[PDB]
């Protein structure tokens, strides 16, 4: 019986590059194949639907092909951008009739990294507005090749990295937050992982 | 379109609940799925038209009915902890060619004890003087901590207007206790502006988190306030140079 697999499970790529997502299915007898996009905390958005006897289907930068005989489809995303970051799922439906149950793949988790023209890695410590002696560290402006690893300390936390775009000045940057529920602890030390040697670590004072 | 309600819900093991799903597109086919980490979308029930429904891959613990073409509710008589998941409703015309349409999803968390429900503590951290001087930019950080379940919505408000420019929030919150499935969460967001906008004392920044918790109809016998659906925020004003 039908079984759909998507590869890769997770794809990380620099913007500007074209992307290729694959979805294979055991049974070539399908009425149609459909690609969806899902953003964290949101539902599934339909991208493309390919009829059995159509072969190709376009939608701007999204181009989807389907080889029924081989039993596989490919989603082509041209000139990718950080906005394409999301999980991609393909689903297929039985051509049979009397049965309309589709089958979903596990999906490909995609991440398109931003182009950082001028990398300027640095960790800054911030203070709480309420002034409760609290603070947090901010690792920002690093190139998109830099990876942040979760700290190996009990009371220390590090978030994943996100991209923020300052529309007004056409400036986008990467950042990662770190803090510790420790009594008087320098959070800058939470980043003891694999960062750039030229990373700026100004003293909090 | 397809509309599911509610979008967020917290149940106590044993309670009943009905998830609604409607569409005004006149689709004869409607179905329910549940999505779980590292296990994908699994069909619960489906209906090919009014007066008819069928079991899916995992129909146990759920009931459905299709008296009208427009609606297709999912019922849970005795809520079980295992039923904690994200539920989706999908519809299409039974004249294949018409795509499948999904709702926004319903996030249901079933608990053995509602005392594991905690609201978030929110705090905004003001821009470092090192960043401003080095980049002529300022990044405010909002940190929401210790909440459970993961039913939150974080947003920034500057001078009364929700902003999306110069903002990124963690796509997903991190567990404060990695090994527990009942772990409380933390979520952060960044708001970056020009140093001059931050240095203006009349500029008002506000970070808020909408937390979906208990109802006013649930029991609660503890000294700390009941963690009902609420909004928790923190704020900060620009600071002159």
């Amino acid at each position: 019986k039908q079984e759909v697999t998507q590869i890769p499970a997770a794809l990380s790529v620099p913007e500007g590059e074209n992307l290729v997502l694959n979805c294979s299915f055991t049974d070539s007898a399908i009425y149609n194949l459909q690609w969806f996009r899902q953003d964290p905390g949101k539902g599934l958005t339909s991208l493309l639907l390919i009829q059995s006897s159509q072969r190709e289907q376009t939608s701007g930068r999204l181009n989807a092909s389907l080889d029924k005989s081989s039993g596989s489809s490919t989603l082509y995303i041209a000139a990718s951008q950080p906005g394409d970051s999301a999980t991609y799922l393909c689903a297929v439906r039985p051509l049979l009739d009397g049965t309309y149950i589709p089958t979903f793949g596990r999906g490909t988790s995609l991440i398109v990294h931003p182009y950082i023209q001028n990398p300027d890695p640095a960790v800054y410590q911030l203070r709480d507005s309420k002034s409760s002696d609290k603070s947090v560290c901010l690792f920002t402006d690093f190139d998109s090749q830099t990876n942040v690893s979760q700290s190996k300390d009990s009371d220390v936390y590090i978030t994943d990295k996100c991209v923020l775009d300052m529309r007004s000045m056409d400036f986008k940057s990467n950042s990662a937050v770190a803090w510790s529920n420790k009594s008087d602890f320098a959070c800058a030390n939470a980043f003891n992982n694999s960062i750039i040697p030229d990373t700026f670590f100004p003293s909090p004072e | 379109g397809v509309t599911q309600t509610p979008k967020f819900q917290v149940l106590k093991t044993g309670q009943s609940m009905t998830l609604q799903c409607a569409q005004d597109m006149n689709h004869e086919y409607m179905s329910w799925y549940r999505q779980d980490p590292g296990m994908g979308l699994r069909l619960i029930h489906y209906s090919v038209g009014a007066g008819t429904t069928d079991q899916g891959e995992v129909p146990n613990g759920y009931n459905v009915s299709r008296s009208t073409i427009e609606d297709f509710p999912l019922r849970l008589l005795s809520a079980a902890p295992s039923q904690t998941s994200v539920y989706f409703c999908a519809s299409s015309y039974l004249g294949n060619t018409g795509e499948l349409f999904f709702g926004e999803g319903s996030r249901l968390t079933v608990l053995e004890d509602l005392k594991n429900v905690f609201p978030p503590e929110v705090a905004v951290f003001e821009p470092s003087e090192a960043e401003i001087s080095h980049t002529q930019k300022a990044t405010l950080v909002c940190l929401a901590t210790g909440f459970y379940p993961d039913h939150v919505e974080l947003s920034w408000w500057v001078n009364g207007k929700e902003v999306h420019s110069g903002v990124c929030t963690d796509p997903q919150p991190l567990k404060e206790q990695p090994a527990l499935n009942d772990s409380r969460y933390a979520l952060s967001s960044r708001l970056r502006v020009s140093a001059t906008f931050w240095q203006d004392p009349r500029n008002h920044f506000r970070c808020q988190v909408q937390f979906y918790g208990l109802s006013e109809n649930d029991e609660w016998t503890q000294d700390r306030a009941k963690p009902v659906t609420q909004i928790v925020s923190a704020e900060a004003w620009g600071r002159a140079d």
